RNA sequence: AUACACAUUUUUUGGCAGGACGGGAAGAGGAGACGUCGCGACCCUCGCAGAGUCGUUCUUGACUUGGUCGCUUGAUGUUUCUUCUUCCCGUUC
């Protein structure tokens, strides 16, 4: 498995954002992380390309489609600093 | 004591705090692109060897007559010249896009010496003369606000248009 | 509740008529009948027709081996 | 079960593909009075540089032989 | 090595806050800290300082300091920073 | 199951014409070959870009990724 | 190669968002390793305003390479 | 790209974005976990404080120290 | 033997289009996803079309400000992946 | 030049970069050279 | 004085400090300048050659001397040419040579220095011969003359300094097309480990720390040693 | 066989490196990966006014074309 | 001292299509959404700590979980529609 992989399960239970292929924004608690980084998220705040936001309650976006994502500073303390 | 490329190789170089970035000078004295910091640094020179990778410039404590000089440095935002003896301001300065300017406790005398700071475009946002004679002379504030209207905080105050119209009044 | 494959399967079977959206075109859309697949879903679809959106308009191809990849949404009509 | 192996590392050089036949005859004549028997003899060269050595070799060659090719080699 | 300051326009946004402190204590020495862990600001900022001199004399010079309208308080911080 | 596969094994050696996803390129030539990869090869090919003739390709390779589809002509 | 956990998904009504800026509802029924999707009672939302029932029982099915993200209507 | 970690890193996407960071880990796929990472668009103008990010090997460009 | 069973594959697939383009040191066209063409010789190829061409000419098709003007170039020595090929034509 | 000689030593052969490193060099130098004539024939 | 002067960034690998000049380059732009393949490196620096004869770059072009691709190539080229030149002889007076070239330029070569017993005086400008010395000097009067002497003078003066500098750089320029042919008769290995050496020539200190100053010159019985008994080596306590 | 083991060859060597986006690369290769990750020092870069970079690393399927020396 | 990295989530791709210049101001015939981060403040708020607890030992391992208003001409992208003259300050020849 990928070192990476490894901390995007670490960042299950906190508060990601995510950016996808499209360029839309979804904010939110990651619930769930497959090491394809298909992700399962709660509660997310979606912004468009367009400046538009959304609420919604329960979304899973594929791995592949995600550009890129930012999870919070707790984690980089340990241990992959190794 | 002056500086020279061979300084300029091996000083502590790293990033600052701010993520701002920098290779320093210091085989034995004077430092850029981070701490220039307490060298007794006479006159700037050999910003070349520099060759552009620096955010900021920490030249504080050293004895620096004029801010001339100056190679054509892209990337340089930040210049932190406090506690030197700064009297003149070159003038065809102009390294495009130097956001930030520290002459605190300086020797710049008079109001007519500050008007090179104008030739800064639009970058020259953030600039701070406290600690110099200049201050102490009247309509100080006002003088700077009309001369460069780029500044937007000066001695960490902010402009304000009250102040503006005021010194468009004079 | 049934996995796609045997979605397909039953397409097979019952002979339907079959429409394909395609990848990142909305213009034009597929159809005709699945006479076999493969693991790949390279689909041979019988009496195919090219059916462009932009009342429609179509082109009777006949018989096509569509290759899988375009495949965006396999649906019956 | 023998392992197959290179053994033709010659390219023969623009120039001296370029000769004709009376051309590589003359050539031999001159060189000594060349004789050859056996089918497919490439045609001789006349210079160190038509045989594509790398410069290193060439700067050692030269160095190891002084003068014009030899009509042997 | 940390001195920690109050009493500061916090009307300032963090960042520009965080360049001006940057910017006005490295005439002591070099600054460590790279921005404010406290994300309240209200005055409430440490400035950590690679050298315990630079930040006695940081203390001593700039007391009370006309920064951003207000007179800055300065004193040394209770605990060790976690960077130092 | 008549699999695409043995299809286009039946189609090999007849004319046939191939749809790319662009769509800008249509090929009509006799099937020579495909491979397990589903490339294809067309011989005496003739480009058909807006269903228009615009030449005669001939012996002709197909790479697999840009075949939308195949059909029988 | 691996399963999705989609089986908290199962027999809920879901906004799919695919490829080209498209956009299907309906109940997800089955999936395999490839993420491709069975879809109950699927409804295409044009880009128009109306919609059009495609599959109300006969249930589509969407490649999972075209699934762009997927939206739970139901909790 | 092993002696590349740990350094300030600028990173090309597929769209042109540009992204700075530093780089902490990699993998196989080159997906890249970037801290402290900025994005810049235009060439400052339009930089934003992203943080701690992975990046996706397949969006990745190219990297320069 | 499964390496036997794949050369002889490749060799009566549609790759014999490029097995002979090297064999017989013949020219060939090369439609690339650039929308530029390549005619060269081929010197080496592979599974994926990756290929080393040797007296490369490009050619490709430029819009200006009056009638498109066709432009190309001699590269005498080109490597080329595998995935920027359309197509590849042999012919006379 | 042959036996890389001015009058009697024949001295090393050096490589080419060094060569032609220490012709720029003297190349400076002699623009430094005619500089100061110049400027001595400004003053004399 | 000069501690940081750096050969590297004057001379690029491939010129090995003036032993070679890189033509490649020029083979890319200076053969696509044809629009076609049809151009080897060899090929193209056969075509270079002709700029080492005093006519034949003149009267055997490889293109149309008045096509827009050609004269700019050309210009580049030329360009290329004089800086490798210069670059590759310090020592030597730069401003002189140029004066000499332009000297000999204005004096000579647009003054019907080109002559053929059967045709006359050739002109560069106008690439047409002339009877007589009478008529080319009613001719460098002409409108037709003055336009094109007055539009085409800095190509014809750069294709006139690629030919004199090409002239001063034989010895270089025949070089480098042996480096060609050899480097082209390699095979991979070779070529890998040639590359290599260039490689090393170009980063490496122009003094090694292994360098010499004041080293200056003026001017039976095999089977019967074993009998004896010296199988075994014997003592003595 | 496999060409990128000819790429692996190619180390210390000048290339301009034409990339599927349309970028040029120009320097020396001090590595490529199998990927066709290409490691580059002393590399003049043009993305469609040239940048100067002391290294460059590029992802193998993004490269285009290589043009090699004619001299190799 | 003793094989592999071209068939759906990554790399073998769905991609392709005196003269000029800037700036800032005035006078005559660029503006409207929708967002996202900033100059000031009549305001809010009022303090030393990724945070909070425990086992063992002089330092670690476990377990849980700026916000608002103006701009009095701040900065920035989606997305529809339709320049001249004068004065000042910089570069170049």
């Amino acid at each position: 498995n990928g070192i990476p992989v490894k901390l995007l399960n670490e960042a299950q239970g906190h508060i990601v954002s995510l950016e996808l292929t499209t360029g839309a924004t979804y904010r939110g608690k990651l619930v769930e992380s497959e090491d394809s980084m298909n992700v399962q998220l709660r509660d997310v705040i979606a912004t468009e390309p367009q400046g538009a936001v959304t609420h919604m309650d329960q979304i899973f976006v594929r791995g592949s489609q995600i550009k890129f994502i930012v999870v919070p500073d707790l984690l980089k303390n340990a241990p992959l600093f190794k | 004591m002056k500086f020279t490329p061979s300084i300029v190789i091996d000083a502590p170089q790293y990033y600052v705090d701010h993520f701002n970035g920098k290779y320093n000078v210091d085989k034995c004295v004077i430092l850029r692109d981070l701490q220039l910091e307490t060298d007794s640094e006479s006159m700037p020179s050999s910003l070349k060897h520099l060759t552009k990778p620096t955010h900021i410039l920490d030249l504080t404590n050293n004895d620096l007559i004029m801010i001339p000089d100056l190679s054509r440095r892209d990337d340089i935002h930040t210049l932190l010249l406090g506690r030197n003896n700064i009297v003149e301001v070159d003038g065809r300065l102009l390294p495009m896009n130097v956001q930030n300017l520290t002459l605190s406790n300086n020797s710049i005398r008079r109001f007519e010496d500050l008007q090179r700071l104008r030739r800064a475009p639009r970058t020259l946002k953030n600039l701070t003369l406290i600690g110099n004679q200049v201050c102490h002379l009247a309509n100080y504030r006002e003088h700077v606000l009309r001369l460069v209207p780029h500044l937007e905080t000066l001695d960490f105050q902010n402009v304000t248009a009250e102040e503006r119209k005021s010194a468009m009044s004079f | 509740m049934v996995p796609p494959i045997n979605c397909i399967f039953n397409f097979l079977q019952q002979q339907t008529p079959v429409t394909i959206w395609l990848f990142e075109q909305i213009g034009i859309r597929i159809k005709g009948k699945i006479v076999g697949f493969d693991e790949f879903m390279n689909v041979v679809i019988d009496e195919a027709v090219e059916i462009p959106v932009n009342v429609e308009k179509g082109t009777p191809l006949g018989k096509i081996l569509l290759k899988g990849d375009n495949i965006t949404l396999i649906t019956s009509a | 079960e023998l392992e197959p192996f290179q053994k033709n590392f010659y390219i023969e050089s623009e120039t001296v593909s370029s000769m004709s036949e009376m051309e590589v005859e003359e050539l031999r004549l001159s060189l000594d009075n060349i004789k050859i028997k056996g089918t497919g003899c490439p045609k001789p060269v006349t210079k160190w540089s038509q045989l594509g050595l790398s410069t290193d070799t060439m700067v050692l060659i030269t160095k190891l032989h002084f003068g014009s090719l030899t009509p042997i080699q | 090595n940390t001195l920690y300051v109050s009493q500061l326009n916090e009307k300032i946004n963090m960042q520009r806050l965080r360049v001006n402190l940057f910017l006005l204590f490295a005439t002591f020495g070099e600054v460590l800290k790279v921005s404010m862990n406290f994300k309240k600001q209200r005055g409430q900022a440490f400035i950590t300082m690679r050298t315990i001199d630079q930040a006695s004399l940081a203390q001593i010079s700039l007391n009370g300091e006309r920064f951003f309208g207000k007179p800055l308080k300065v004193e040394f911080s209770k605990s060790e920073t976690k960077t130092l | 199951p008549v699999n695409p596969k043995p299809f286009l094994k039946g189609l090999v050696n007849h004319r046939v014409g191939v749809k790319l996803k662009f769509n800008s390129t249509e090929y009509r030539g006799t099937l020579v070959s495909t491979d397990n990869y589903f490339n294809l090869q067309l011989n005496e090919a003739e480009e058909f870009v807006a269903g228009v003739s615009h030449g005669t390709l001939g012996e002709i390779f197909i790479r697999c990724n840009n075949v939308l589809y195949i059909r029988e002509l | 190669v691996s399963t999705p956990e989609l089986k908290k998904y199962m027999d809920k009504k879901i906004l799919l968002n695919i490829n080209g800026s498209r956009k299907v509802a309906g109940i997800l029924r089955g999936y395999d390793i490839f993420l491709n999707v069975v879809l109950d009672d699927a409804m295409e939302i044009n880009g128009e305003d109306p919609a059009n029932n495609h599959q109300l029982g006969l249930q589509t099915v969407i490649r999972g390479n075209s699934i762009i993200s997927l939206e739970a209507l139901d909790a | 790209l092993a002696n590349l970690i740990d350094y300030k890193l600028r990173v090309l996407t597929q769209d042109g974005r540009v992204y700075i960071g530093q780089l902490m880990a990699f993998d196989k796929h080159m997906n890249l976990v970037l801290n402290e990472c900025i994005e810049e668009r235009v060439p400052k103008v339009e930089k934003r404080v992203l943080g701690l990010t992975i990046l996706r090997g397949e969006q990745i460009l190219s990297t320069v120290v | 033997e499964l390496e036997e069973l794949e050369e002889f594959e490749f060799k009566h697939g549609p790759m014999s289009l490029i097995n002979d383009a090297m064999v017989t040191r013949t020219p060939v066209i090369i439609s690339l996803r650039n929308n530029h063409k390549i005619i060269a010789r081929v010197k080496a190829f592979d599974r994926h079309c990756n290929m080393v061409l040797e007296n490369v000419k490009e050619l490709w098709t430029e819009k200006k400000g009056k009638n498109v003007i066709n432009r190309e170039r001699f590269i005498s020595k080109l490597f080329l992946r595998g995935d920027s090929v359309i197509v590849v034509l042999k012919t006379p | 030049i042959a036996e890389n000689k001015i009058y009697k030593f024949k001295k090393v052969k050096r490589k080419r970069k060094q060569i032609i490193l220490q012709q720029h060099e003297i190349n400076i130098f002699l623009r430094d050279y005619q500089e100061k004539q110049q400027t001595f024939n400004k003053i004399n | 004085r000069a501690r940081d002067l750096d050969l590297n960034e004057i001379f690029t690998r491939d010129e090995q400090y003036g032993e070679y000049m890189e033509l490649e380059q020029f083979h890319s732009l200076w053969l696509n300048v044809i629009k076609r393949g049809d151009c080897s490196l060899l090929q193209f620096l056969d075509i270079l050659e002709l700029f080492l004869d005093d006519e034949k770059y003149l009267l055997t072009p490889p293109m149309d001397r008045k096509n827009d691709r050609y004269m700019a190539f050309l210009l580049k080229l030329s360009k290329y040419v004089e800086t490798f030149f210069f670059k590759s002889y310090a020592l030597l007076d730069a401003a002189a040579v140029e004066n000499l070239i332009k000297s000999d330029f204005e004096h000579s070569y647009c003054r019907g220095s080109l002559r053929s017993e059967a045709k006359g005086i050739y002109c560069p400008f106008c690439s047409r011969w002339f009877k007589t010395s009478s008529v080319f000097e009613s001719h460098l009067v002409g409108k037709i003359h003055k336009k094109n002497e007055s539009k085409r003078r800095n190509f014809v003066y750069s294709e006139y300094k690629l030919h004199r500098y090409l002239k001063y750089l034989n010895d270089e320029f025949s070089r480098t097309r042996s480096f060609v042919e050899r480097k082209l008769a390699f095979t991979a290995n070779e070529r890998m480990a040639e590359m290599d050496i260039l490689t090393q020539k170009y980063e490496a200190p122009a003094y090694d720390s292994t360098e010499k100053e004041g080293a200056e010159q003026v001017d039976m019985p095999y089977w019967l040693y074993k009998l004896h008994g010296l199988d075994r080596e014997y003592r003595c306590e | 066989m496999k060409l990128v083991n000819f790429l692996k060859k190619l180390r210390n060597e000048q290339v301009t490196i034409e990339l599927k986006n349309g970028t040029t690369v120009w320097g020396t290769l001090q590595s490529v990966s199998p990927q066709m990750n290409a490691i580059l020092t002393d590399v003049k870069l043009t993305l469609p006014n040239i940048a100067s970079l002391q290294y460059i690393n590029i992802r193998g399927n993004t490269i285009r074309q290589i043009i090699l020396p004619d001299s190799l």
